[PDB]
RNA sequence: CCGAUAACGAACGAGACUCUGGCAUGCUAACUAGUUACGCGACCCCCGAGCGGUCGGCGUCCCCCAACUUCUUAGAGGGACAAGUGGCGUUCAGCCACCCGAGAUUGAGCAAUAACAGGUCUGUGAUGCCCUUAGAUGUCCGGGGCUGCACGCGCGCUACACUGACUGGCUCAGCGUGUGCCUACCCUACGCCGGCAGGCGCGGGUAACCCGUUGAACCCCAUUCGUGAUGGGGAUCGGGGAUUGCAAUUAUUCCCCAUGAACGAGGAAUUCCCAGUAAGUGCGGGUCAUAAGCUUGCGUUGAUUAAGUCCCUGCCCUUUGUACACACCGCC
């Protein structure tokens, strides 16, 4: 019904794990025609949970100085990349995004202050919100330094980053970094 | 040869038709009014040049003003341009027309860097 | 000198054409709104002129 | 305003004008059973965002940032 | 179905206006079109050849939008961002003579007349021309 | 248009005494010639009646020699007087566009003329310093160290 | 990773290479055409619009900076 | 119109005129217990009102000195003749005027009185005139060459906020 | 008337302008001239920002100064004469008054 | 702040306060702001609509010759108080969530005692003492210099590119300024000339009347380019042309044509910052005869992260220890 970007119905998409379904906001209660809103989601803690993850990707994609107000260009980037992944895959782009967020969320990480054994003293499992945030951040970083100094434009880099993260192929920056984090955490158990 | 014309034609080349031959800044300079200081210097060089001995360069004349532009009617004079301390004599070659007098009396001596002192530790 | 060089040097514009209307200084003047006053003197008298502080 | 803020002003104005027309020239029943969808879809459609800007201060280039300081 | 120029996308509309102006060629094209830049801040000449027809079409569209716009007015619309090299960028206006010559060519086709006040506006038959082209490009984009 | 590579497509050319990349566009290939810039290339191509959207290597000899002839003496080809490089020469006062290593030797002889008349700008050129009055206290340390 | 020496103009072994398998896979962009056919990319755009005019490649996006094509449907 | 300047420059010139007049009367009426100046302006003419403790002193012999200063201000800012009037108003409760008490203290100290006793007497007089607080600071080369500052304060004295503007006078 | 006059009132404060704009119009109603409604022009705000230090040594504190200039326009229009009728000004110091005519 | 309580009674600071911003279809008013309606019109549809659509085109305070303040302006007023609910709490101070609300923490200004041998005698006809005072350390005039460069440092700007550059088209601001006592020096519409930098005539504005409806940039839409030190990058350097002035050289500044240098994202270290915020992005003022890479403000686009800690740097209170008291940059 809502049909973000004119198509790609939101109802069919299914969240496989109950670990992050309280933090992904692709459902019709949170489905919007267009990922842009002055939603004041930064005003309070945990308000980003109700924020749709499409908006989170759009906000997260515009980085690195040259892109701090260029939001509509990022929106057109998201629409084009959805077009591309629907063409390369055939399914709902939003389902690909959801699965990519699921598989790019690093399940545990290490942090402490004292003398590092390898990197940090302890290994700690993470909350779902940090999973979602870090997955999005990793995806945007992977697309950004995938498209930096090559003819392959930013849209295709975002597209294949999300496609590879939706499956898991070690060809995406996000899950490579996630696997490094998991190895570090297990070693620092 | 300044703009294809020879020196002798430049001698009888009056100001208004010469401003075309000068560059933009000199043309603006002649277009604006010449003051009594420039005219007095010109009269001094004319008097010295006419009283200059034959086949012999004229005597030197000094001046603080160095913003004087060089006219072809001053080619071969002895003029003393002040450097802030002394008056430096300078030849007027037939290629110096579009130049200021102060472009040839340097205001500083060049720098030969000695050993740096306590600074830049 | 005589009349022809004592004040012959032009000051029909520029910083030397202006002085503080109070302390006769030539630095930090405020020419906005024709004030022609030094900065420190403006601090001294801004209450008297009426420029007060709100924010 | 700009462009996108202009768009938001127009869409807000459309929503508010429609609900006012429905409140006055017809019953408040239609007014309320469109106001509900407008509310639980987008609160901003009917209520303006009070934030505008923030004053720049004399210690930094922007509203909150400060010029870079160095010690040596 | 009354169709004004305000009801069709102005970009292909002005492009079709430029195309009609090209094919109905009576313009006073100056001899220096091939050489000069379009502004101080522009760093290349416009890529397309008949850029003059496009610019005149745009001036016609603007005078349709609001009247009395002088040469300085048109350069204010046709201003642009002077990158100013290593110094921070600024805003720079359009070419005065280019706008003036476009205007003079506009009353060359008697579609533009001067106001009682300073500046110039469109004539009713020029308004008719614009409106007919708007309707026909509306028909083209619809059908 | 978008055909196979033409049979008479040399990858680089020889202009005057220099070589230009025929792989790139003609509007930007001849910019490789010193003294030739993008605007100069644009104007000579527009008044050369040559399609801009074709590379340099796919031209023929008549086209390129027309380009050369326009470049050598653009005065007769309606190129405006103020567009040129070497305007109002210091030796003969004749308006001329310079195209090649003539530029290099002309710059050299201008610098030595400035040195010979002992201009302040010329003396700065002799010492390798800035001539436009920029600050040398803090900047340009790379060129000496 | 030094240089890509992309082809500015088509040759015979690549012209037919473009002709015989390009409208077969799902994604068609100037980016992928240039990167898997080792051509410049302005050439890629020109070839893509030529194949569009020939009608054996279906357009979807046509954005000024990001144009995407698909093959025509089979069935 | 073209002769008359804009509103902004008008207000600026008014403020400058007021400040210059106040400063001149301060430098001139220092010993006469000068308290303040008030100017009432009409396009027909302006009225200047001077607040001072010693009105009988600021007015000269048969009004000689007031005539003198009227001529001074007449010729200085170039009013039309007879368009300015100088009224001297005797202040009420001179103990409350910070400027007048400051001038009386300065006169006392230049007289050679003990700074401690002079400060105590001035403070006592100010509080005896009736006030909710007072504060005086003396700073300079007291005793030896080294600078020292003695502050004598009693009663209530706020420092912050708007109300210090219209509750505390400063001299 | 037959006179149509324009009166402007301006000062630095708001209270004095308000009381003048009140008492003048009340006097006019008591003296049965119909009055054009009081028009408040946008407030002039002269902003001046200056370093607090007179030395330049310190933490770069800039002090800012504001002079709010408020001005009001009220027109007196009567079938009868005006200036011969109303002459009293009732003006306190600090507020500026200027009276013009329709032709002005 | 509640409370205990050899304290009682106070006082400043903080708070309070003023401005600022956010809602007021409630009041007042509006030809130096408008809205609505009507009438003239112009043009498209006129197949036929015709109370069809646009107009920043013109009129209805030109005085009898329409209404109104929603928009704009600025005054009076209102409005938010932890007010209600649920929970925690000695059930006191108060804290969290939630409803309704525009807003449930809008930012600034002001800002206590005591001080620092911190800065300014180059702001002063503020000033003690000392120096000089006619071959003047006074003052004037002319010129130079304050820019001068083997190098180091700081605040910045430009950038390293395809999320881009160029070319065109479309399209949206708010602060605030504008003709001078000396003091000459304004912001500018329109018309013409020139390609640009500018010039030549006619006006407007001492100002919500004019610039100006400030047609800003970024952004948006199409074009070319195509991963190269490339159409990035514009430093150096040449020629020429314009404005200010008495004077433009050691280039004032602007402009055209040439030159494309380092730079492929930056070590050891480190700055700032929690929402219209950082950042991008332009625009005003200050300095100005000429002017901004600076600064003060303004607006446009507009986020990620966090609702915690004393680990680093510190700050405040209590206890404690001292051989410190110029106070650990101590003493020895
Ligand atoms: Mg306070
Ligand atoms: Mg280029």
């Amino acid at each position: 019904d809502i049909k973000l970007f004119g198509k790609w119905s939101t109802d069919d998409v299914q969240i496989n794990d109950i670990s992050l379904q309280d933090y992904i906001a692709v459902k019709e209660k949170y489905a919007k025609y267009l990922p842009h809103s002055a939603g004041r989601y930064a005003a309070k803690r945990f308000r980003k949970a109700q924020c749709p993850i499409v908006e989170r990707l759009t906000n997260s994609m515009m980085m690195h100085g040259r892109n701090n107000g260029k939001k509509l260009m990022t929106v057109r980037i998201v629409k084009h990349a959805f077009e591309i992944i629907h063409l390369l895959t055939g399914e709902n782009p939003l389902q690909v995004l959801v699965n990519a967020i699921i598989n790019s969320g690093p399940r545990e990480d290490s942090t402490r202050i004292g003398r590092a054994g390898t990197v940090r003293r302890q290994a700690v499992d993470v909350s779902p919100l940090r999973r979602v945030n870090q997955a999005i951040w990793l995806l945007c970083t992977g697309a950004r330094e995938a498209a930096f100094r090559n003819i392959k434009t930013i849209a295709e880099c975002l597209a294949d980053e999300l496609i590879n993260a939706a499956k898991g192929s070690s060809n995406s920056y996000a899950i490579k970094k996630k696997d490094e984090l998991e190895r570090v955490a297990k070693s620092n158990r | 040869t300044y703009r294809g014309v020879d020196l002798d034609q430049l001698l009888d080349m009056s100001y208004e038709q010469l401003m075309q031959l000068y560059s933009a800044r000199q043309r603006r300079r002649l277009n604006r009014g010449l003051r009594r200081k420039q005219h007095s210097l010109l009269k001094r060089l004319r008097k010295a040049k006419k009283e200059a001995p034959p086949m012999e360069k004229p005597e030197v004349v000094k001046t603080h003003l160095r913003d004087m532009i060089i006219l072809p009617e001053m080619v071969g004079s002895m003029v003393g341009v002040y450097n802030g301390k002394t008056f430096n004599q300078v030849e007027i070659k037939p290629e110096m027309i579009g130049h200021y007098l102060g472009e040839f009396s340097i205001t500083y001596k060049p720098v030969k860097h000695g050993r740096p002192g306590i600074g830049a530790t | 000198g005589h009349q022809q060089l004592y004040w012959s040097h032009p000051r029909k514009f520029g910083q030397g054409s202006r002085s503080c209307r109070v302390c006769s200084n030539r630095h930090g003047l405020i020419r906005k709104y024709g004030l022609n006053m030094c900065r420190q003197c403006f601090r001294q008298y801004a209450k008297d002129i009426g420029f007060i502080k709100l924010d | 305003g700009g462009h996108v803020a202009q768009i938001y002003a127009i869409r807000q104005s459309i929503s508010k004008a429609l609900v006012a027309y429905y409140q006055k020239y017809v019953d408040e029943a239609s007014k309320k059973e469109i106001k509900d969808i407008l509310i639980q879809y987008d609160r901003t459609l009917l209520v303006a965002d009070p934030r505008r800007c923030e004053s720049k201060k004399f210690g930094g280039p922007g509203a909150r940032a400060r010029y870079q300081k160095s010690y040596r | 179905p009354g169709v004004t120029v305000k009801d069709v996308n102005q970009q292909e509309f002005v492009r079709a206006l430029a195309a009609f102006l090209k094919k109905s060629g009576k313009l006073k094209v100056p001899e220096w079109v091939d050489t000069v830049k379009l502004a101080k801040h522009k760093e290349l000449a416009p890529y397309d050849e008949n850029w003059f027809y496009t610019r005149a079409a745009s001036t016609a569209r603007h005078l349709y939008l609001r009247g009395g716009a002088g040469v300085g007015s048109m350069t204010k619309i046709y201003g642009g961002r002077q990158r100013n090299g290593v110094m921070p960028s600024h805003f720079s206006r359009g070419s005065k003579s280019v706008a003036r010559r476009v205007l003079q060519a506009l009353e060359g086709l008697k579609m533009v007349e001067k106001d009682q006040d300073g500046g110039r506006k469109l004539t009713p038959q020029g308004q008719r021309d614009l409106d007919r082209i708007a309707g026909q490009v509306a028909a083209a984009n619809k059908k | 248009m978008s055909l196979v590579i033409p049979e008479k497509f040399q990858h680089i050319l020889r202009v005057l005494n220099t070589n230009i990349d025929g792989r790139r566009k003609i509007a930007f290939a001849i910019t490789a010639i010193k003294g030739v810039g993008r605007r100069y290339a644009h104007v000579v191509l527009r008044k050369a009646d040559i399609d801009l959207t074709k590379r340099a290597g796919e031209l023929t000899e008549d086209e390129v020699e027309r380009v050369i002839t326009i470049m050598q003496n653009p005065r007769q080809y309606k190129i405006p007087d103020w567009f040129l490089n070497r305007q109002k020469d210091v030796k003969d006062g004749k308006y001329s566009q310079v195209l090649a290593n003539g530029l290099d030797n002309k710059l050299r002889e201008d610098l030595e003329r400035l040195k010979k008349i002992r201009a302040h700008r010329g003396l700065r050129h002799f010492w390798g310093l800035r001539v436009r009055g920029q600050h040398t206290k803090t900047t340009g340390r790379r060129g000496r160290t | 990773r030094d240089k890509l020496n992309n082809l500015v103009l088509f040759d015979k072994a690549t012209y037919d290479k473009l002709c015989k398998e390009v409208p077969n896979y799902k994604l068609i962009t100037p980016a992928v055409v240039s990167e898997r056919l080792k051509i410049r990319g302005s050439l890629a755009r020109a070839a893509l619009q030529e194949l569009l005019s020939k009608g054996l490649i279906k357009l979807v996006s046509k954005h000024r900076a990001q144009v995407i094509y698909t093959r025509n449907t089979k069935g | 119109m073209a002769v008359q300047i804009s509103k902004k420059r008008k207000f600026v010139a008014d403020g400058i005129f007021k400040a210059e007049l106040n400063e001149f009367l301060t430098r001139e009426l220092a010993e006469d217990g000068y308290s303040g100046v008030e100017v009432r302006v009409t396009p027909t003419r302006t009225e200047i009102i001077i607040l001072a403790t010693r009105t009988q002193n600021v007015l000269g012999e048969k009004g000689r000195r007031i005539r003198e200063l009227t001529a001074v201000v007449q010729k200085r800012f170039g009013f039309p003749e007879g368009s300015v009037e100088l009224y001297a108003e005797k202040v009420a409760t001179r103990g409350l005027c910070a400027i007048a008490q400051a001038e009386s203290l300065r006169y006392k100290l230049l007289g050679g009185l003990a700074v401690r006793r002079a400060c105590y007497g001035v403070l006592r007089f100010i509080m005896e005139s009736g006030a909710k607080g007072c504060e005086v600071v003396v700073s300079g080369k007291l005793r030896g060459q080294r600078a020292k500052s003695m502050k004598f304060v009693d009663g209530l004295m706020i420092h912050s906020g708007d109300p210090v503007n219209y509750y505390v006078d400063t001299a | 008337a037959i006179h149509r006059i324009r009166i402007t009132l301006t000062s630095r404060n708001v209270k004095s302008l308000e009381k003048v704009c009140a008492d003048l119009i009340r006097g006019a109603k008591e003296k049965n001239l119909k009055v054009k409604g009081p028009v408040r022009m946008p407030t002039k705000t002269l902003r001046i920002t200056t370093r607090k230090t007179p030395c330049g040594e310190g933490s770069k504190t800039w002090d800012r100064f504001q002079m709010r200039i408020h001005k009001r326009l009220i027109d007196l229009h009567s079938p009868s004469e005006i200036v011969k009728q109303i002459t009293s000004i009732s003006i306190e110091p600090g507020v500026e008054v200027e009276v013009t005519i329709a032709d002005a």
